[PDB]
Parts: C-alpha cells; structure tokens; sequence
C-alpha cells in the first residue's frame, strides 16, 4: 500500500499537526506520553536521555531529534531513493539497540492518535496506517510491518 | 458600442456611486484631472484663468468641481433626450469659442473612464456601456 | 434535491482545492494529474486510442505528464473561476467548442471521468465532500458538454 | 419544496434590490418594461397578441406600463421572499393558476422569458451571477410555468 | 392634495421603512396585525387565505401581494397615467368583492403607525394621509376619500 | 482484550466526543464522510436509504439509527449480558444482509477518526481497538475481529 | 541574469502568492493586460477574437484566464525542464501562428513582473531572479 | 546559555519555515542539498572528501540525497527550538559530540557553511534578515562547531 | 513661484511627514526611482555602480538611501541659506563630475514631488511651494 | 551577554531617535550634531587635525555646521537602516571603503565618539537606554569599521 496519493495527503496532514516553532516541542510532547501511557514499561528504555522526567532538557532533546527524524523521514515520502536510503541509516542505528518491534507498533498508536486530535476528524487514518508501516519496516526490518 | 436605454441606466448608478457625496469628491476630481494633463500636457495650455499649472489650487479645484458638476448633469439627463439635448447644447454655446480639439474630449473622454473604474473597481466597470454613452455626450458639446 | 452547484459548494470546493493544488508544489499536481487518467485509462478500455497524439499508452512519457497537467490546470481554472461565473460560463464555451473537434469526446467520457475523481480525491485531499463536489463538477462539465453527444 | 440556498439566495436579493426598489423613477421602470417586452415580443412574436387588455399594441401607454409593474412587481415579490420556502411554494402556486386559467399561453413562453431576464440584467447590474440566478430563478419559472401547456 | 414633492418623499420614506428580502414580511406581519387590532372583524373576511392562522403561508401570501402591490403603487406615484391605470385595475379586483370601504380607511391608518414607527420621528404624516386617499379612491372609489 | 478499564474510558472519550442535540447529528455525518472516502464502493451498499444524497433525510435517519446503535452498544459495554444480548440481536439484524465484514473494519477507521479528531489528542487508539472488535464480532460474527 | 535552481524556487513561491486561490484572480488578470495595451496599444489588434477592445468583458476575463493558467503551468515546472520544454514547445506551436513579435513578448514579461510586484510587494520581489526566468519562458514558445 | 532574543528568533523561524517545511516536494529539497554543498565544496575543496559514506562521489545519489535531509532536518530543528534555550543547548552539545568524535573536521569548515547559508538562502527568502540570522546561527554554529579543530 | 520663508516651513513639515522615521523609508524610496526611471529609462545609464538595472537590489537601495539622506538635509537647512550653500556647494561638486542633465534634475524633482504627495496625499500637497523650493535646491547643485 | 543588536534594541534605539532627531525641526540637529564632535575633541586632541578640510578649528564656522549635519544625517539612515539590514549592510560597506581613504582614521577614533555619543544622548533624549543603544552602535561602527587600523 502506501501509494503516491497517501503518501502526498500524510505530509499535508503531518505538516498542520506538526506546526513550527513551539508547537513542534508541545506536539511532540503529546505522542510520547502517549507512548509512555501505551507502554508504560517503554519509559525505562531511555534512562540515557534522563526520560526519568519528562519535562528535562535531555529528554526534550530527545523528542526533538526523534520527532525531527520523522519529519524527515515524511518529507521524503515521495522519492524512494533517499527514503529508503534514510531509513536503511535508522535502521542501521536502531539495530545496535536491539529494540523490541512491538514498540514501533505503539509508536504508530501514539502517532495517530497525537496528529488525528490535533489534525481533527478529517484525519486519514488507513493512509497513515499504511505509510507507517513503510516506515516501520525501513527502520526495524521486521516482518510485522507487512 | 451604443448607448441604448440600458446602458444609460448602468452609466447613471456607476456615475453616482463614484461621484460620492462630496467626501470624495475632491478626490474624485483631482484624479482625472492628472490623467488628462500628464497624457496631453499641452492642454495645460487651455486653462490658464483657473491656474492649470498647479492641480492643487482652491481655484482649479472649483473649475474641477464646475466641469463634474456639469458632466453630472448631462448622466442625470441620458435618458430624457428633451432636455438632454438642451443641456449639451447650452454646453457647446461655451466650449466653442475654446475652440477644443475633438480629441481633446476624447482624452477627458479616457480620463473619466479611469476615474469612474477607479472609484468603483474594475471588476464592476462597463467600458462598453460608457465609451458609448460618453461619445454622445462630447457630440453634443461639438455640435 | 436540486443538483445545482451552490455557493456553498463553490466556497467548500474552492478551499479544499485552493489548498491540495497550488502554484509552487510542483509533483502535487502531476500526482493527481497522472492518477486521474489512470483510473479512467483501466475503467475505459478504449479511451487511451483518444490520446495517442499526448502518448497516453505510455503514461509516464513527458508528453502525457505535460497532458494530464493542462487537462487539470484548466480544471483550476474552472474551480476558481466559480466565484466569477459570468467568466467561467465565456470560458465553458471555449473548452466545450474546443473538445468536441476531438471525435470520440463523448458525455460518457466525461462521465467516466468523474467517477476517476470522486475516488481520486478523498484519497489526497482531506474534509473531501463527494456531493458537494459532483455538484459542481457536473456544473462544469455540461458546460463543456453543450455541443456533443453522449 | 426547496428553491435554493440562501447563500445563492442571498446573492439574487442584494443584485434585484440595486435595480429594483420603490424609490425609483417610475420613467427608469418603463425602460425595463418594454425593454424586456419588446426583446421578449421579438423571441416570440406570437406572443404578443396576448396581451390585449394592457393596450399591448401602444407599449407607451399608461395601460401597458401599469401591466408592466405588476409582472415586475410580482417578480420583486418572489425574489424577496427566496429565503422563505414555505411562503414561495404558495406565492408561486398562486401566479401558476392565474396563467393557467388565462387562455393561449405555453411553457415556451416563459423559458422564453427566461432567456431576455438572463439577457437583459447583465447590462443593469455590476457583477452579475448568472449561476446563482440560474439557481434561483429556473424554480420560479418551473412553478410559475407549472400546469401550462 | 398629494402634489409631486410628498409624492416623493413618500416614496423615499416607504422605500427606508419596507426594507427588502425578510424586511418586508416582517414588515407586512406589523400593519395587518395594527388592521387585525383596529378592526378585530375584519380578520374573518379573509377566510380564503387560512387567515385563522397568521403564521400560514396562505397568509404570509396574502401579506406579501398585498403590500407588495402598494410597493408597486407607490412606486409610480410620480406618474399619473399607470398610477390610475393600475388603481382601476386594482378597483375591477377589489369591487366583486363588494368590501366596506371603512376597512381602507383602517388600512390606512395601519400603515401610518407601521411606516411611521419603522421610519422613525420624520414621518411626514400629512403627506401619507393625502397621498394614501390618492390610493384609497383609485381602488375603492368611495367618495369618502375626498 | 478490551478489559473493563479500557470499556470505561471508551464511554468517557466517546460520551464527551458524541456530544448531545446537533452534534450528535454532526458527528455521523463526519463519520460517514469518512466511510465513503475510504470506500467508495460502500456508499453503494445503501441504496435503499438515499446514500445518493448525504444531506437526504433518509440517510440523515440512517446516520440518526447508526450512531444511536453505537451509542447504546457502548453505553453496554460493563454487562456482558445486556451487551452480547443487543449485540447479538443487531447479529440478526445484519446477517440477512450478507455484508462483508471487510466494511466493519472501514468502520472502525473513520469511527477512531471521528472520535480522536473530536475528542483530541488524549484519543486512546489502543483501547478503542481492543474494544471495536467486541462490537464487531459480535455483528459480523467474523474470526477476523477475534 | 541566469535562472538557476534557486531562482527558480523563488520565482514558484511568489507566484503562487501572487496568483492566488481564484479570489484575486479576476483582478490580477485584468491587471497585467492594462499595462500591456497602455504600454502597447497596437497590441489590442492581435487579440480581436477575445473583445481586446474591452478589458472588462467575461470573454477577455476568459483570455485572461487563458494566459495566466498557461503561464502558471510554466512556472510550476520551471524546476523540471523535461516536461516544461514540452509545454513551451506546446505553447510555441500555438503561438507561432499569430507571428507575434519578440518585442510584444518582453512587454508582457515587464508587465507580469508588474502585475507580480504589485500583488506581493516591491520589498520582497526579485526582479534579477524574475526578469532570467521570464526570459527563459518566452525563449521557448519563441523557439 | 542564552542564543537570541524573541524577537530576533521570531524573525528566523518565520523566514526559515517560509521555505522548508513538511509539505514541501522531495525535488526542492534536492535543489537546496547540492546548492549549499556544491557550494561549500567550492569554498572547501578539501572537505568535499569526508562524506564517503553518503555517496559524495554522486551528489544526485539517494543516499547522498538523504544525508544532506539529515542536515537540513538538524538546521531545521535547531531554528524552531531557538526559543528554548534549555533544550537548544542540550541539542547544540549533541550534535558537536557527534561531529568531533568524526575525524578530519575543522572549525573553518563550519565558518565557510556559514558564509555560504548567508549567501544561498537571500536568493529564496524574501527579505532576508542577515543581522537577526547572524544573531541567531552563530551561536548555533560556535555551539555546534566546538572542540573541533 | 518663489521659495519663500513660509513655502520653505510648509516643505520642512511635509517632508519630515513624508520621509517617515525609517519604516516606510524603503518604500518611499524605492517609489520615487521607479518614477525617473519610468520617465527617462536612459537615466539608468548613469547609475551602473549601485547597479540601476533593478532597483530592488539593496546596493541600490542603499543608493537611494544615500539620495534620499542627502536631500533631506538640504530641506532641513532650507531656512538657513548660509549653511544650506555650504551643502548644495558641496552636493554641486559631487554630481559636476556625472555631467548630469539640467533636465534630469527637472525629472527626479518631478518624482520626488509625485512621491511625497503619494505619502502625504493630494488634498494637502502644495505644488507651488515645492516646485518653487526644489528649483532651489537643484540649482545649488548645478551652480 | 551576547553584546549583539537585537531587534528590541532597533525598534528601542529607533524610536527614541526619531522623536528626537526629524526633518521639520531645524537646529535640533544641529545642537546634537556640534555636541559630538565638541566632546571628541577635548577628549581627542589629535583629531581636528582630521578636519581641517571641513574646518574642524572653527566649530561654529557653516563649513563645520555642514559637516556636522551630513555625519549624524548619515548616522540617522543606518538606524533608519536598522529594519532593513541588507541595504544596511550593503551601505555599511560604502562608508567603510569611503572612510580610510581619510588618513588618519582609526578604529579607536570610532571608540572614542562612541563614549562622545554615550554622554551626549541622555542629555537631549527621554528615556535614553545606554546598553540598547551601544549594542547597535558598535554594529554600525563595526560595518564602517570593516578594512581599517585599530
Ligand atoms: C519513526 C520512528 C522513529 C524515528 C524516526 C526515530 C529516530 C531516532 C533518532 C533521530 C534518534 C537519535 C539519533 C542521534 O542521536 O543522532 C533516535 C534514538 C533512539 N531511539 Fe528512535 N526513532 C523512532 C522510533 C523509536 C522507537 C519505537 C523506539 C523504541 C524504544 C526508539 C528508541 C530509541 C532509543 C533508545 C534511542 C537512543 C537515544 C539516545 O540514547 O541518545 N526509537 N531515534
Ligand atoms: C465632457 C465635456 C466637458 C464638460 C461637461 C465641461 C464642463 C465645463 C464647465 C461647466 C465649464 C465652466 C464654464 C463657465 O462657467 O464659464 C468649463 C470650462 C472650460 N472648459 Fe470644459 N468641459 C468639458 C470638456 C472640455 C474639454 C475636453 C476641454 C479641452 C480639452 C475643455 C475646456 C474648457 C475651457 C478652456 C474652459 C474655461 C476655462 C476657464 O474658465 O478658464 N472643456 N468646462
Ligand atoms: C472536465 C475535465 C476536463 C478538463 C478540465 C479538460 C481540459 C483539457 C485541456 C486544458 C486540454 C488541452 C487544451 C490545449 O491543448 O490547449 C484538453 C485536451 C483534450 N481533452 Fe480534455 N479535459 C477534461 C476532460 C476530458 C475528457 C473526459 C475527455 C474524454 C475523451 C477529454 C478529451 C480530450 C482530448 C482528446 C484532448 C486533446 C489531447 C491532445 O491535444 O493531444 N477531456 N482537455
Ligand atoms: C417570471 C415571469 C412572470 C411573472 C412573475 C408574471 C406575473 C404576472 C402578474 C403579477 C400579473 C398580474 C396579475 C393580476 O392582474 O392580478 C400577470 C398577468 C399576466 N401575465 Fe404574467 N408574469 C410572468 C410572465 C408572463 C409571460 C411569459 C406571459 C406570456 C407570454 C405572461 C402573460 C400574462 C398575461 C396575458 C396577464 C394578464 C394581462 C391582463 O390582465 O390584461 N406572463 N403576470
Ligand atoms: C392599498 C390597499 C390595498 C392594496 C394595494 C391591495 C391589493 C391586493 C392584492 C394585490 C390582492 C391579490 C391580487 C391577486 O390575487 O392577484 C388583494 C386581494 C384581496 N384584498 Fe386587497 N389590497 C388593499 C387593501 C385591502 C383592504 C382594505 C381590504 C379590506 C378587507 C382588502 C381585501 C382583500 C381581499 C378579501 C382579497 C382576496 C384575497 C384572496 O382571497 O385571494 N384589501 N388585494
Ligand atoms: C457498530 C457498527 C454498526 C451498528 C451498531 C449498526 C446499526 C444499525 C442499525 C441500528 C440499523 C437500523 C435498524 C432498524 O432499521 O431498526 C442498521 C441498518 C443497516 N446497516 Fe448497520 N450498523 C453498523 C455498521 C454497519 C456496516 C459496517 C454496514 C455495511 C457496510 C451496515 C449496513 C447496514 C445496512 C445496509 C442497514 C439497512 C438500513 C435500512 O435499509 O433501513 N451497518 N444498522
Ligand atoms: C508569456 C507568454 C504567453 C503565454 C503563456 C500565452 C498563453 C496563451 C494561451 C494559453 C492562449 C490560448 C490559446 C488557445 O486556447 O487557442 C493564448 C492565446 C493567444 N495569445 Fe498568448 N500567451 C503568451 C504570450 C503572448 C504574447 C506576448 C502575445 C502577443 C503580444 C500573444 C498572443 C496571443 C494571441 C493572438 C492568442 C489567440 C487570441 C485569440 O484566441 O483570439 N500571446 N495565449
Ligand atoms: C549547521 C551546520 C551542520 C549541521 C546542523 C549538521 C548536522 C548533521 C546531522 C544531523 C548529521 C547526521 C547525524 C546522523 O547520521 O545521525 C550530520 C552528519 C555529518 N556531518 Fe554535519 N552538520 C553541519 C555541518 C557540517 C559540516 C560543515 C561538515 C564538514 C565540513 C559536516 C560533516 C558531517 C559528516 C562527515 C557527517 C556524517 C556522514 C555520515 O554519517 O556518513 N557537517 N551532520
Ligand atoms: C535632488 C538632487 C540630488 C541629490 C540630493 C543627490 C544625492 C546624491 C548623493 C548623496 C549621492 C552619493 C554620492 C557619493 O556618496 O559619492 C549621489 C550619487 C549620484 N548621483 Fe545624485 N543626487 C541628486 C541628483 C542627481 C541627479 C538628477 C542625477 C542624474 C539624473 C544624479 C546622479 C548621480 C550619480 C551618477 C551618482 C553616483 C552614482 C554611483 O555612486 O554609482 N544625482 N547623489
Ligand atoms: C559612526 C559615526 C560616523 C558617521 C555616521 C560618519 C559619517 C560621515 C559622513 C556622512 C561623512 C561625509 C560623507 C560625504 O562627504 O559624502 C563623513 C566624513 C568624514 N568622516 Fe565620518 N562618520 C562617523 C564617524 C567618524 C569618526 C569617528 C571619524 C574619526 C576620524 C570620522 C572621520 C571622517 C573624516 C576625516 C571625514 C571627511 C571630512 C571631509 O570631507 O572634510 N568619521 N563621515
Ligand atoms: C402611443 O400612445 C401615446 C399615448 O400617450 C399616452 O397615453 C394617453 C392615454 C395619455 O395618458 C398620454 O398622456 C400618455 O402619454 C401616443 O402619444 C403615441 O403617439 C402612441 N404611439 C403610437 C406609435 O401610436
Ligand atoms: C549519479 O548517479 C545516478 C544514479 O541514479 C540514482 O541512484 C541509483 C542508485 C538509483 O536509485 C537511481 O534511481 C537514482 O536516480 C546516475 O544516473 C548518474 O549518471 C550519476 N552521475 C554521474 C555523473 O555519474
Ligand atoms: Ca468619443
Ligand atoms: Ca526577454
Ligand atoms: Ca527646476
């Protein structure tokens, strides 16, 4: 799945739900409590960027960089090429972590349910459902994003 | 291309909303007034007696306020001919011992139609409708 | 009910549109363009015979790309020329003395191509209302479709 | 029972009332009256005959030009009340029988008419909308012109 | 009486005070309710258009022809030779009817009081009394608009 | 899944996302919108109910019949008896239809969108996951929502 | 001077904002044909199908529309030479008809640049940047 | 500690979100990659050999394509967060440890991507503020470009 | 006709309001240029180094800066005829060297006249005053 | 701090100046203008031998006045400038290069009529913040102060 189309309505519908500047830093904020809600055993994970509290400039960074990289990864939905090549790159980063992939299912989880309410109703959720899973798969490998 | 009956009656709301109230009006004739005498300003030349040269003065501005004041009467008229007739022909008593050149009229002509769009919008504007009905003004006045 | 375009179309179909197409995300458009004749392309079997002359067998060919963005473009314009629709019925005439020239151009065709649109927007635009799209759709296309047959 | 939106709506009762209200000059609404009748005389000629009551044959008559203000009347009456469509349904269900029981008068006759008013406002009023119109209008004249041959 | 300048100012202060599209039927509901409250009989000689009901589009109908041709008759107050050729047209409907011309004289004055507290203090009355006998003896006839 | 904490924030997000009066109207409508986009082909499977129009007030009593069958469904979410009871009953109401049970996961898509774009971005897609497919099985009688 | 990757980009941007959503449109195309017949007169001859004669007829209006759809057509793909020299050669096939001259285009370039400059502001606009990219445009249905 | 004021970072994320956001076509993004390094290289030809492993060699590379997103996206997260001088320095001190721990990296590499960011972006901004810019980049760049060479 | 003390306190007002205090500045400059360069295109020629091809770049902007900065000195000093010569004297040597037209003066008066009652507005500008005052100044310039 | 002219200090630095320093009133500049060059002198000796062309000696000669006048004129548009920093930085770069063909102009002698200007300001300007206005001060300097000795 993930065709041109949704592909193309996902980055029209992340960039309103993501905004700029301060809202970038609240919008992040929402999808990992959301995450850390879902999974609440997901939160000791990340004792190296202090995710003992949230509100902690290691854990602000954190959200950032993760949040940022998906933006990324968004923008590149159109172009193969560079899309894969970028999630082959996280792959190649996330691997030496060794992370369970049943947490990139609740990542999607908080996604949805973080850029739904703030896109609003007209949220496209099978087309997000099925371009995650492109992205999913690019990063973890694992067959559980067919 | 003519001015039938209902394009004079399009002419005469268009006339009146950019005419104004008086608030305007000032306005309204110091913007024509710059058309004509930056695309013939030769015509400087004709009026001397109400200080041509500056736009700005009390005194062009009342020669301003005649010939707007004037032309408002003969749109009022369009539709009644009778006394249409009578009011062009009581203006082309004064206008030839100027001895205006007939392309004269039809610059002043222009310079309405911009002045009338610019108070109204382009959007509303009917050039068909007024270069009709502005030709059968200026031929009265000619004769 | 009364199947006329209203204003109210008009203004949610112009929003909806105004924002999925515009002038500087180039690709945007030429997504939407190429989908469009493609669904048309496998639901009329024999309509790719019509454009022969753009390439439209060979669907990426920058013949048929440059196609399928004039064919959307004009759409647009028809879109944004709603608000003005004295314009819009001026420019209705010119595309509809201009298309029936091509025989073959049929109100079946054009038929055919609002079912490719119905079920291509919702897809790429988002708050996408069906009916108040045909509705003016339809509007549009009758007016291309004043001398033709069916 | 639904004639249009109010939004269309709105748009025909703001252009009708530029051109159309009671502090007009009674010579400015003979200039609309035989204009639109003389144009609508010429689409159909067969037509004119009817009018015989209204001293037709002198359209400069104060006979013709009353009649004139009645159709018009009549006309300012429906657009005004475009919003309400309960009161229109019985507006225009009242005109249709007064046509109706009149003799010698089709449908033609009032597409026909349909034609010279989409005609003959465009040179009226700034900005005209001919779709809003469309949409406005085409249910009067279909309920108007509802019964008659 | 009813000279050409109230003819005027008659016209100006009907067209301010009717107002147009949901203006007038509320403005029309007034003065037949002023008519149904000066002359309470004269209501059940409406009969024929469902006047047991005000709100009934039979007579929001009724309002609306009513008044809309006293628009139209006011309208050519200026001129005399459709002005007349309509009051007699108006007489030949009215006439069959074979109604009270006392009611007139109540439908006067309630449309006195509704263009004059629609229009505001400026109401000329002396000018709306004239000119309406103008109206009043075109349609009815009666002597008594002398 | 769908344990009975999960069934009592499902009422919490859905009583507040519903609303009451002209939302819940509203708020069908949003979700219908969504089904047809998502599936065209569905719009066709309601015919006998004027799904030509949407604004048609057949389909505005279809969408008044659905979202009310959702609403008591979830209100019954804390008494298996009552809920498998009704649940079972819409069985046999939607059986003789034949319908394929592909359309309940359509279903499902716009009803988290509809609720997570109303209700925010505290919307708990995991939870209302886990308990739709009660809902669902219980109609569709399908292993797939198992 | 040269329309390169970046001034290309620029020039998108702008002129999406300057075209607009179909609100300013109308007046965006009625605004940019004065310029062109103020400037060339002699032009209003080459365009007798469409009523040159009136700017502010639904004919013209539709012309209007014409050019700047075509034109906006360009400017989307400016990045992307493949399929913009097909739609140049496209628009030259078209053109070339008319014998329109190489000088009427550079009127038109000006009076877009005007017509854009007017619609965003002369603080943000890039003549250099416009002016190279114009160039590049006309050259095609030149030839 | 403290990069720029409000007022001179409200200026920044505004022009900056003007041309680089989510929405954006993947080609504009390409245009803007080898522009900036096509014109670093220029300035430094010596640099040009350190991103062997994103396929340098070939600039119209997918991989070299994503490489230079990874650095637009880190610009792009370091202007939006210029107000929240917590995490700003956090991330400015992050991004260096990555950059040092690479071997063969100067400070005058960084500086020369300056000069070159202040002459590619004025051609795509409209009206480009270099003092709130330089006000607000070269403490991004000191923070990112320190304990390097 | 004559620059008189009182036209001279009249031109100090309007143009301290008309010059601004730097915000519409830029625009106030960039309007006045465009004004010559419309007027006598061939003037552009003289102003190669602020590069007078496009006068949105900021070189140039800066040029009109330096333009705008030093005529409004020479207004300043209007009232104060010893220091005022010491100015245009110094402004005359400048511009001797460009060998600059009489009549080029005569066309940026003209403009500057068109931009301050762009800004101030036609209802209160005194052309009288100002054309009487700004022969003044340009004629310490050209000696 | 940062010691940089932020765009408070510009909408601080120009909003005092312009109340103090406008084109209608004549002699208000003058006043300022000769108060400067006045306290650079006694605090510089050596520095009116940098005007003699202008007559630096004698302070109220109209020579001097005139040159007074154009400097802080001059100073006016680079605040004025301050909203638009590329024309500023492109004009900062024309008094940079016409300022060291001066002889004898020097980095310091740019130090020394900032002090000048720091005591002169409050003295004629309400609400005159001293920090605000030399951050942008030295930014200006520093732009004229591009290829010359310290
Ligand atoms: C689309 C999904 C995701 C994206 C785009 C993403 C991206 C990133 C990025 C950009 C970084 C930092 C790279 C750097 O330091 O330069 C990172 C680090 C990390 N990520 Fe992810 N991430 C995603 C999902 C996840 C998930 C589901 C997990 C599950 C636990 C996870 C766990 C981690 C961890 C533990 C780190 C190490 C952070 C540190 O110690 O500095 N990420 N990720
Ligand atoms: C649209 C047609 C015109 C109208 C309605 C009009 C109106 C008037 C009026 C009302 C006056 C006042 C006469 C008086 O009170 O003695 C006047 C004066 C004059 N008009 Fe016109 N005018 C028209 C066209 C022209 C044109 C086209 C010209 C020459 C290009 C012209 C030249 C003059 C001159 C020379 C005077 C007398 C000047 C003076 O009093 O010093 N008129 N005009
Ligand atoms: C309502 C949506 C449509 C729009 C807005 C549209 C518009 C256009 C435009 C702008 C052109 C090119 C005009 C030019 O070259 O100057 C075109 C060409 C053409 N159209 Fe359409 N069109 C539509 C639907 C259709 C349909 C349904 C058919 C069915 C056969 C069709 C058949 C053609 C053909 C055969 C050409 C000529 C292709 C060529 O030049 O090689 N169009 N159309
Ligand atoms: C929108 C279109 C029309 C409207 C609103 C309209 C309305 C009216 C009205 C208000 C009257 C006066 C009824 C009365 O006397 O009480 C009238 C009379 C009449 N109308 Fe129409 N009319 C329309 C079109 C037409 C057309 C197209 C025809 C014929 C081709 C026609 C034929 C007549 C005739 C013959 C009379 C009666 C004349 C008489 O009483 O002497 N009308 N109409
Ligand atoms: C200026 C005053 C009046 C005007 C202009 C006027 C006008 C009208 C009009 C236009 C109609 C309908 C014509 C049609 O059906 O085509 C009508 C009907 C009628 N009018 Fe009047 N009217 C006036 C005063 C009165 C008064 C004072 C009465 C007293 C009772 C009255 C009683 C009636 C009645 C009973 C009908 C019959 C309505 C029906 O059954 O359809 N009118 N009038
Ligand atoms: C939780 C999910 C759903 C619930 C609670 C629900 C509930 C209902 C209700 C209450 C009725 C009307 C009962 C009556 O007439 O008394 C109905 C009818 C119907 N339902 Fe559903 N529905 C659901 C989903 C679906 C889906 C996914 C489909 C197929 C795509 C569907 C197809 C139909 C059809 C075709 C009717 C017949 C309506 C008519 O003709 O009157 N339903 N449903
Ligand atoms: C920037 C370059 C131009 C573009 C994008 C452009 C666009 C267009 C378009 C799309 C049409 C519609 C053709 C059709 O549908 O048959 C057209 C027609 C035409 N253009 Fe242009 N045009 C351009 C330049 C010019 C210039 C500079 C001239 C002459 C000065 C010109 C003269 C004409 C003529 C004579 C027609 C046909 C007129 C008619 O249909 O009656 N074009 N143009
Ligand atoms: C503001 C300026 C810069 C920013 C924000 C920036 C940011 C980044 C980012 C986000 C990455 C990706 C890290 C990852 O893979 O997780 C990266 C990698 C890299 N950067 Fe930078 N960068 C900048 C300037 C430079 C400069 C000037 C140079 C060298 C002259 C440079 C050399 C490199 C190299 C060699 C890599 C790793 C390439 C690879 O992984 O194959 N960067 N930078
Ligand atoms: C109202 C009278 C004028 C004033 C106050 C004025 C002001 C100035 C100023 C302050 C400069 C800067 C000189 C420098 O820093 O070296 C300048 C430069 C110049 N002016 Fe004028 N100017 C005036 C009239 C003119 C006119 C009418 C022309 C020609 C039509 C002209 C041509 C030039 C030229 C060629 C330069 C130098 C261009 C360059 O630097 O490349 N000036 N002007
Ligand atoms: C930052 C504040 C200053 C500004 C805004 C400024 C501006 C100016 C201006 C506008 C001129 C005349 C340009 C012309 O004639 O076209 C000038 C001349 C000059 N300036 Fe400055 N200046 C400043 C500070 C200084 C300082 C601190 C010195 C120290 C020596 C200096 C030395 C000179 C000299 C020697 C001349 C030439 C005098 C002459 O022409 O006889 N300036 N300056
Ligand atoms: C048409 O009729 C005109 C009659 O004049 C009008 O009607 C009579 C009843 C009077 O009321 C009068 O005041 C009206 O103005 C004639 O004057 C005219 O010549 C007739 N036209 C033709 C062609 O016969
Ligand atoms: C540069 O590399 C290009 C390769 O094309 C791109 O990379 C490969 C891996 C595919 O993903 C392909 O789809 C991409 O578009 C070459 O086409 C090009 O000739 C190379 N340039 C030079 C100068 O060698
Ligand atoms: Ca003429
Ligand atoms: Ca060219
Ligand atoms: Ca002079």
């Amino acid at each position: 799945d993930c065709n041109i189309l949704q592909r193309l309505k996902v980055k029209m519908q992340w960039a309103k739900a993501y905004g700029f500047g301060t809202e970038r830093a609240k919008f992040g904020n929402s999808l990992w409590t959301s995450i850390f809600n879902y999974a609440p055993d997901a939160r000791d994970l990340f004792k190296s960027v202090k995710s003992e509290d949230m509100r902690s400039p290691q854990f602000k960074a954190h959200i950032a960089r993760v949040i940022g990289g998906l933006d990324r990864v968004i923008s590149m939905f159109d172009n193969e090429d560079a899309l894969n090549a970028d999630l082959e790159h996280l792959k190649s980063q996330h691997d030496p972590r060794g992370l369970d992939a049943l947490n990139f299912v609740v990542f999607g989880k908080a996604l949805f349910a973080t850029v739904g309410g703030q896109f609003g109703v007209c949220f496209d959720l099978p087309a997000w459902e099925s371009c995650y899973k492109v992205i999913a798969m690019g990063i973890t490998g694992n067959d559980m994003f067919s | 291309s003519e001015c039938g009956p209902l394009q004079r009656l399009k002419v005469k709301r268009q006339w009146a909303e950019a005419y104004g109230s008086g608030n305007g009006r000032e306005e309204f004739g110091h913007f024509i007034w710059a058309n004509v005498f930056k695309v013939a300003p030769s015509a400087r030349d004709m009026f001397k007696r109400v200080r041509g040269d500056n736009i700005y003065t009390p005194a062009f501005r009342a020669h301003a306020t005649r010939v707007l004041g004037g032309l408002d009467m003969c749109v009022a008229l369009l539709d009644d001919e009778s006394v249409l007739n009578t009011q062009l022909a009581h203006l082309a008593s004064q206008h030839s011992s100027r001895g205006v050149s007939a392309e004269q009229y039809n610059v002043v002509e222009h310079a309405v139609m911009m002045g009338v769009e610019h108070e109204i919008g382009q959007n509303v504007f009917d050039k068909d409708a007024w270069q009709a009905c502005l030709d059968v003004i200026t031929s009265g006045i000619q004769g | 009910s009364s199947n006329s375009c209203t204003t109210e179309d008009r203004r949610e179909m112009q929003l909806m549109w105004a924002n999925v197409w515009s002038a500087q995300f180039t690709g945007r458009r030429l997504a939407i363009a190429q989908a469009v004749f493609k669904d048309l392309f496998a639901h009329v079997p024999d309509a790719v015979g019509l454009f022969d002359r753009v390439h439209g067998t060979e669907i990426d060919s920058s013949e048929f790309k440059a196609h399928c963005i004039r064919v959307v473009n004009g759409l647009d314009s028809a879109i944004g020329l709603l608000s003005d629709p004295s314009t819009l019925n001026e420019q209705l005439s010119h595309l509809a003395t201009q298309h029936q020239e091509r025989a073959g151009v049929t109100k079946g065709g054009f038929s055919a191509i609002a079912q490719s649109f119905l079920r291509v927007m919702p897809q790429v635009a988002s708050c996408f209302n069906p009916d108040a799209w045909s509705r003016c759709f339809n509007r549009i296309t009758n007016g291309m479709t004043e001398g033709l047959a069916e | 029972s639904e004639f249009c939106s109010e939004a269309d709506a709105t748009i025909v009762i703001k252009q009708w009332n530029q051109i159309y209200n009671a502090g007009i000059g009674a010579k400015s609404r003979w200039t609309m009256g035989n204009e639109i009748f003389s144009s609508l005389f010429k689409l159909k000629p067969e037509s004119e005959v009817l009018f015989n009551n209204v001293n037709v044959a002198n359209m400069s008559s104060g006979a013709f030009h009353a009649h004139t203000v009645r159709v018009l009347s009549g006309l300012d009456m429906g657009i005004n009340y475009l919003n309400d469509a309960g009161t229109l349904t019985s507006l225009t269900a009242h005109l249709a029988a007064q046509h109706v029981a009149r003799t010698g008068l089709k449908a033609v006759y009032f597409d026909a008419m349909g034609k010279v008013l989409m005609t003959v406002l465009p040179s009226l009023i700034d900005n005209f909308n001919p779709d809003a119109w469309r949409n406005c209008l085409l249910p009067l004249k279909n309920a108007i012109a509802k019964g008659l041959p």
